[PDB]
């Protein structure tokens, strides 16, 4: 007889049960200065 | 001696199954985001610098 890697849940399901996820947000929100604005351009009148 | 007899056996009734388990997985859809980033910046201007 072979037995077969069996599972109720793998480690994604149980890390992907979470509602929010500080890493991914965390990710996400600190790329919105090199997304929605120019960080690099300096303007001097 | 009356010597044992062996079991019939159980009787097994051949199927097709299917095995669900309790969902764990958030319900996940697309939604889009509006807003305005405001920003007022208050500057004062020195004598060189600012």
């Amino acid at each position: 007889h072979e037995f077969v890697p069996l599972e109720v849940y793998t480690r994604h399901e149980i890390k992907d049960s979470g509602l929010l996820d500080y890493t991914e947000v965390q990710r996400r929100n600190q790329l919105h200065d090199l997304r929605f604005a120019d960080i690099d351009t300096v303007i001097r009148a | 001696r009356r010597c044992p007899t062996r079991p019939e056996g159980q009787n097994y009734t051949e199927g097709i199954a299917v095995v669900f388990k309790e969902n764990i997985a958030p319900y996940k859809f697309k939604a889009t985001m509006y807003y305005k980033d405001v920003t007022v910046s208050q500057v004062w201007f020195g004598h060189r610098y600012s």
